């Protein structure tokens, strides 16, 4: 609930965001998430163009990892640049699982 | 219609080797796994030619090895390739487990558990095999390790004498250890087949941690020569350890005959066990030291349960990476402490190192994982 | 119309496999002792005056 | 059921390549290779080394402390008398 | 882990209780016989071929 | 407004008059112009010997093609003139005839029954026509599934039992039946007190009673030579029939265990269990993991194409069980699910599922009884075995009594560790051999 200290939180989140290396590979935040079955169904529900963008950026990341190189500095993902595309879908899936479970315990 | 697809043996080789998809971006660390697969063969073949002269009687076990190192032609190279070979085996083993702990490979829980059981098997094998030469450290190590079994509260000594085959360590114990040492590695091989069996229906993990289905590639063209180079470097480091400095990973005193009467000073077990041994040195209680010992290796099974991060690899999560290298440094600390006589400086550092070794991976790692979760806004 | 003993026996012990394994184990418990002492008694009976445990009388209990 | 035809769906990601014989085994090593290895090591440093340095510190301190107590023990007999 | 507790799970565990004690009896008596445990076997009325 | 306790009571009680000849008149008042009137004779396929297996079904075909009082074409002309929809059927246990017309037309129908049952001319040309008609009908219904598979299920379950043979009778037999055999069947079966007149709907009772006496009062209640055909107890068997024929698109398996007779309490709880196992079809959008757990198994990796859980019941004996269509490759898997469901009710029966089953069962028993025909058939079929009509309030009183422990107790009593009867019309090969099924009837964990 902090104010300016919350801006400080934005600062440390930005620094930690640059501490994570996926920006070096062009990845969006959501590409990095571990793909358990909930995430699997979450990816299944993605719109085709977005799913294509995801698969291609994943290939670009793996390909850069092949030759142990790095994406050029101009092309790095920026902290404000990201679109958190997978969140609504994954939240729908997880909420559905929690609903099925809460029904299942009764 | 290739013949690989027709004949069943060529089918299975077409699966396990020639054609199975792998992530393209696999690095040098995964190679260690295959290296272990290689090491076992060496440890068999080489060892197979030591069994042809070794006599497992207590009265002649030492002189027979003198017969191998001296009288037998080219016996000493087999001796040293074998002994150093076990050390390289555990080095590749530790690096392998560290690789599996670092990149979040433990999520393949069944493969993980088979790896743990196979680990305990290799440990028992190395122990009984180290008992075989029948030197000072060999005999004494056996007495010290065996007594731990005596720790168990009710069954204890009856069970311990059941291992000894007598009141005290002697020839029958040596013969028994020769048999189990002979038999265990092949069981380790069958487990390894199970290990690869569970492994391949999901596929090998990649360093990024993201699924690599978009960039799968056949194993034969690339990783066979990559593993050829890794095996070549392995033989390089092994032959350099054997032909230039055979002894330094070993311990003098083994070249002396075992004395049931006399007792050697430093009494240090061979290096790969040392850290575990420190834990025995750390807890004053007997049974408590035994349970802490069993927890020291079992603890690996609890790791998947303790996982909290929504990612696999540490590489995108630097804080946990720092905890990881703290853990490695701590293992170096214990490994060094195992080589030292009890004294004020050592006992305090050993206890702190052990407690830190348990607390860093039962407490700090999940919590900083949660912190890494909150920092990334999900 | 009298009930067979198996009609109640099955209704009690055999109806659940856990009780089935249990009664099997107790059955082994008694059968081991009974059958062992029986076979021992028989083998002791065929060759009287041969076994040394019966020859102990020349020197036992002072 | 995870043969290459059975794998993930993916769409218009065109890829280019060359024959190994058409290209030398060690392109641009001096100009691009070494600096790459350097940025890699520079990323690795602070995340790896210092904790090992802490190991060196605890090591030297423990050795100096054991060696100190051991040889000052007769010196402890000296201040004793 | 929290999900496992619940109104029907209590019912289920209660349904499997008799089976649980029964197999527990199976493991206990089976262990006592496999080991020739002397302590309880001294107490049993007929199984006393042990001296 | 809406409530159970009153709404159960608004349903009228059914009067049951007794004629001197023993015929059982019955009725249920309502305020609608339409009413159905029928005679549910107790006679069924169970009674025939192999000598005359086809008699009841064949007479079911020519009960009203002709009659001694009026020409048959004139009769059908009359019923068609009334707008009435006369209809008939013959089950293994219960023959039945009924009419479907306005209350204004009520008397005219009643006497017609008093014709159709009491006297019907059996011209040899008509019977000779019905011969080839039935012989080709035999070629007709074979193409259909389901009924064939249940017929194998009965032939399996009973074998030497009189209940075992099909209502249609063997094709070899039907061409051999004589008119004399039919008059024999008629003289020896269709009579009071087996007969039960019933007329739920707009029918006022007293009119039904007078009309019953006037025409149905003439039926004899005395067997000739005192040759009473007493009903006999029926043995059950655990055998199986396994017809194959691999060219068919689907295997069509049906499995069944021995069940309680028509007049025992246990059936009620069993019905609830059947509500739990749940009937299903893949045409529904309600599938996927939703609906019945057996349906949730039917559609996940995609198993059962369509299935239903049934509890056929006769006097003394019955058949609990299940029935499913299947693809060739999945025939085993659907079994593994099915039996598991049984086992789940044989042990771990949670209360909420039992509650859902009770609600489904109540909804079923109420939904069945809408309309005039279902309640006439209800009064008839209920009077033929139970006596009474066993009122719906008593039904909910007996359903509310059901509890999960009762469910698991009775299901253990009839399902657990019992020998299954199996009828599988093919293609079949992956269907488990009978020992695998019999061993599939019990867990080693419990
Ligand atoms: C016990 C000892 C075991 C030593 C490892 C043996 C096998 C190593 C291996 O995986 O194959 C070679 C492997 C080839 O590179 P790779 O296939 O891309 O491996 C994945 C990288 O780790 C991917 O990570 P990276 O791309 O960010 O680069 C990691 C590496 C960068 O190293 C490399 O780029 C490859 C090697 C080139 C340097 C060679 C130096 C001269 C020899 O950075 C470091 O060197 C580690 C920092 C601390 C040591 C600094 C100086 C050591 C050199 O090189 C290494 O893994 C690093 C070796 C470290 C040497 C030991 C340093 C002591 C601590
Ligand atoms: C597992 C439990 C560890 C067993 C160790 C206890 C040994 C039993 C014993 O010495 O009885 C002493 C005592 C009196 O027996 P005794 O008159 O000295 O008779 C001498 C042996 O029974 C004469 O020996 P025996 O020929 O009657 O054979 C008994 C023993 C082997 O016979 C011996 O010579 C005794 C020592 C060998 C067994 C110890 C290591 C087994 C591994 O064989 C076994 O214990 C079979 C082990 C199966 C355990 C379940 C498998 C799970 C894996 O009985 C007890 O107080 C309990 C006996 C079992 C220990 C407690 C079990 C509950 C924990
Ligand atoms: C103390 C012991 C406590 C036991 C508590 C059990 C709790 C539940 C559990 O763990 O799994 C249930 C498990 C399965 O029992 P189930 O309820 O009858 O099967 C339900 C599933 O649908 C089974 O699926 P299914 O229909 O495919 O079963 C086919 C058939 C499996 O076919 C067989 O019987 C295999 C034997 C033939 C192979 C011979 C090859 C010759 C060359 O039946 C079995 O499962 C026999 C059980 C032995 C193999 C199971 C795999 C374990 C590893 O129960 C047990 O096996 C343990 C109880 C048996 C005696 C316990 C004492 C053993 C010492
Ligand atoms: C070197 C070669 C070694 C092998 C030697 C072979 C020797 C030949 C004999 C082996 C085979 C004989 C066959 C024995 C009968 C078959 C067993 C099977 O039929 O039992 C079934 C079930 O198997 C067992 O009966 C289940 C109970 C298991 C009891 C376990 C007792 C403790 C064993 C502990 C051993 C653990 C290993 C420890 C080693 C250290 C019963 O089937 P079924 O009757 O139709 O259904 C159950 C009916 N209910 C409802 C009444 C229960
Ligand atoms: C017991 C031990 C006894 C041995 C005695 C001495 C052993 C000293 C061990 C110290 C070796 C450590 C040097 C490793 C160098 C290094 O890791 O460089 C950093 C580098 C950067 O990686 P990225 O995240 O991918 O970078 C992204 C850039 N693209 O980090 C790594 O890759 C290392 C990850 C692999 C782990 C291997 C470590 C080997 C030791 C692990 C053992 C610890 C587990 C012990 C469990 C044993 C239980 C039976
Ligand atoms: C804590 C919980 C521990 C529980 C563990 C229980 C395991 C104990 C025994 C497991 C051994 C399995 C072999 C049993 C063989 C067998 O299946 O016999 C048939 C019987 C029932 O089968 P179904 O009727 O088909 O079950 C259907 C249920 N709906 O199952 C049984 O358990 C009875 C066992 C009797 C058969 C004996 C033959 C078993 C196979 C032996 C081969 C082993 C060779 C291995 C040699 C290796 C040497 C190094
Ligand atoms: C993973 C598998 C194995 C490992 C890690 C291993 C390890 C060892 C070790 C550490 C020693 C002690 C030698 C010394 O310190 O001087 C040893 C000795 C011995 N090994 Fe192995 N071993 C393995 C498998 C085998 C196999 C398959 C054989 C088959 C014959 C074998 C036969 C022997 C013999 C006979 C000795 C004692 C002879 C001597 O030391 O001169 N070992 N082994
Ligand atoms: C002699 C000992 C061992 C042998 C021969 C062996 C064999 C193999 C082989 C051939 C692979 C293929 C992938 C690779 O090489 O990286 C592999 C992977 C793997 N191993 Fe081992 N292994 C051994 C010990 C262990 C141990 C002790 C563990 C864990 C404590 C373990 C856990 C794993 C895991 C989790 C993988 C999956 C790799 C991935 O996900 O990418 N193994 N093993």
């Amino acid at each position: 609930a902090v104010s300016a200290s919350g801006k400080w939180l934005d600062g440390i989140r930005k620094w930690y965001y640059n501490a994570a290396g996926f920006n070096k590979l062009g990845l969006m935040r959501d590409d990095t998430i571990y793909e358990d079955e909930d995430v699997k169904e979450a990816i299944r529900r993605l719109p085709e163009n977005l799913y294509n963008d995801r698969m291609f950026r994943i290939k670009r990341a793996l390909d850069l990892n092949l030759k142990h190189q790095i994406l050029p500095k101009e092309q790095w993902t920026k902290y404000e640049e990201e679109n958190f595309y997978l969140e609504p879908y994954l939240k729908e899936v997880i909420r559905e699982r929690k609903e099925r479970e809460e029904w299942a315990k009764k | 219609t290739p013949m690989r697809k027709t004949n069943p043996l060529m089918k299975l080789i077409n699966h396990s080797f020639i054609d199975l998809p792998t992530p393209s971006n696999i690095s040098a660390w995964w190679n260690f796994g295959s290296l272990l697969g290689a090491c076992l063969i060496l440890q068999i073949t080489t060892g197979l030619f030591l069994a042809m002269h070794y006599s497992p009687d207590a009265s002649t076990a030492f002189s027979s090895i003198a017969h191998i190192t001296r009288d037998v032609n080219y016996g000493w190279i087999i001796r040293y390739l074998h002994a150093n070979g076990a050390s390289m085996f555990f080095i590749c083993l530790f690096l392998h487990i560290g690789r599996g702990l670092y990149y979040g490979s433990f999520l393949y829980s069944e493969t993980w558990n088979i790896g743990i059981i196979l680990l305990l098997a290799t440990m028992a094998t190395a122990f009984m095999g180290y008992v075989l030469p029948w030197g000072q450290m060999s005999f004494w190590g056996a007495t010290v390790i065996t007594n731990l079994l005596s720790a168990i509260p009710y069954i204890g000594t009856d069970l311990v004498q059941w291992i000894w085959g007598g009141y005290s360590v002697d020839s029958p114990t040596l013969t028994r250890f020769f048999t189990f040492h002979f038999i265990l590695p092949f069981i380790i091989a069958a487990l390894a087949t199970l290990h690869l069996l569970f492994l391949h229906e999901t596929g090998s993990n990649n360093p990024l941690g993201i699924t690599s289905h978009s960039d799968k590639i056949t194993f034969h063209p690339y990783y066979t020569i990559k593993d050829a180079l890794g095996l070549l470097l392995f033989l390089l480091s092994l032959m350099t350890l054997t032909l230039f400095s055979p002894d330094l990973l070993g311990d003098p005193d083994n070249y002396t005959l075992a004395n049931p009467l006399n007792t050697p000073p430093h009494i240090k077990p061979e290096w790969y066990f040392l850290f575990a041994y420190t834990i025995l040195r750390s807890v004053p209680n007997k049974l408590g030291g035994v349970l802490a010992l069993l927890l020291s290796i079992l603890i690996l099974a609890m790791i998947p349960i303790l996982h909290m991060s929504k990612q696999q690899s540490m590489m995108f999560r630097p804080l946990s990476q720092s905890l990881y290298w703290l853990l490695a440094a701590d293992l170096l600390i214990l490994t060094w402490i195992g080589g030292q006589p009890v004294s004020y400086p050592f006992t305090i550092i050993g206890q702190v190192a052990s407690v830190l070794y348990f607390t860093t991976i039962l407490i700090l790692m999940p919590t900083i994982s949660l912190i890494e979760n909150k920092m990334l806004k999900w | 119309a009298a009930a067979t003993l198996t009609s109640k026996l099955y209704s009690l012990l055999f109806r659940r496999t856990s009780t089935f394994a249990l009664t099997i184990i107790v059955g082994v418990m008694f059968f081991e002792r009974a059958f062992d002492q029986g076979a021992d008694a028989i083998y002791d009976h065929i060759n009287e005056g041969k076994l040394w445990k019966h020859i102990k009388h020349k020197y036992e209990n002072k | 059921g995870r043969e290459f035809g059975n794998l993930t769906r993916m769409r218009h990601v065109i890829s280019y390549s060359l024959s190994p014989f058409e290209q030398r085994a060690y392109p641009h090593v001096f100009t691009k290779g070494i600096p790459n290895v350097l940025r890699r090591i520079r990323e690795s440093f602070f995340r790896v080394v210092p904790q090992f340095v802490v190991f060196y510190l605890i090591y030297t301190w423990g050795t100096e402390e054991f060696e100190r107590s051991k040889r000052k023990n007769p010196a402890a007999y000296e201040n004793d008398k | 882990v929290t999900r496992f507790l619940g109104p029907r799970y209590r019912e289920l565990v209660k349904n499997w209780v008799p089976t649980a004690y029964t197999w527990g009896a199976v493991g206990a008596v089976g262990l006592v016989w496999a080991t020739d445990w002397r302590l309880i076997l001294d107490w049993v009325p007929y199984i006393n071929g042990k001296f | 407004t809406a409530t159970f306790a009153q709404a159960l009571q608004f349903v009228p009680e059914t009067q049951v008059s007794l004629l001197d000849n023993g015929l059982r008149v019955a009725s249920e008042q309502s305020s609608q112009p339409t009413c159905t009137v029928g005679v549910w004779i107790d006679v069924g396929s169970r009674f025939e010997t192999e000598k005359n297996n086809g008699a009841g079904y064949f007479l079911e075909h020519l009960a009203f093609k002709g009659t001694k009082n009026r020409p048959g074409s004139a009769l059908e002309k009359e019923v068609e003139s009334m707008g009435a929809h006369l209809n008939a059927y013959s089950t293994r246990e219960h023959t039945a005839y009924y009419i479907k017309a306005l209350s204004k037309d009520l008397p005219k129908a009643v006497e017609l029954l008093g014709d159709i049952v009491q006297n019907c001319s059996l011209e040899d040309s008509q019977i000779e026509k019905e011969r080839d008609v039935i012989l080709r009908e035999m070629q007709e219904n074979d193409a259909s599934m389901r009924d064939v598979v249940f017929n194998y299920l009965h032939a399996t379950a009973f074998q030497g039992t009189p209940l075992a043979q099909a209502v249609e009778g063997p094709s070899e037999n039907v061409r051999k039946l004589s008119r004399a055999d039919l008059t024999e069947y008629l003289s020896t079966h269709y009579k009071a007190p087996r007969m039960v007149l019933a007329a739920a709907g707009g029918v006022e009772h007293q009119q039904l009673l007078d009309l019953a006496q006037k025409h149905l009062g003439g039926i004899p209640w005395t067997y000739a030579e005192d040759a009473v055909p007493t009903l006999t107890p029926c043995r059950f068997t655990g055998s199986e029939i396994r017809h194959r024929d691999d060219a068919l698109p689907f295997a069509h398996v049906a499995i069944a265990v021995e069940g309680p007779g028509w007049a025992s309490p246990d059936n009620v709880a069993l019905q609830v269990a059947n509500a739990i196992i749940g009937h299903y079809d893949c045409t529904y959008g309600g599938g996927v993991h939703l609906s019945s757990p057996l349906a949730s198994g039917a559609v996940a990796n995609k198993l059962c194409q369509s299935f239903q859980t049934f509890s056929i019941c006769y006097a003394e004996t019955g058949l609990l069980g299940a029935h499913f269509v299947c693809d060739r490759m999945k025939i085993d898997d659907m079994m593994f699910v099915l039996q598991g469901q049984w086992m789940r009710l044989c042990t771990s029966a949670t209360e909420s599922e039992v509650a859902r089953g009770k609600n489904i069962l109540r909804n079923a028993l109420v939904s069945h009884l809408d309309g005039t025909t279902p309640v006439c058939e209800d009064i008839g079929r209920s009077l033929l075995t139970y006596g009474r009509r066993i009122p719906l309030a008593e039904w909910e009183s007996r359903i509310a009594e059901v509890d999960a422990s009762v469910v698991r107790e009775i299901c253990s009593k009839y399902i657990y560790d019992q020998c299954p009867a199996v009828a599988g019309y093919g293609p079949i090969e992956q269907l488990p051999d009978y020992n695998r099924i019999r061993s599939g009837m019990f867990w080693l964990r419990f």
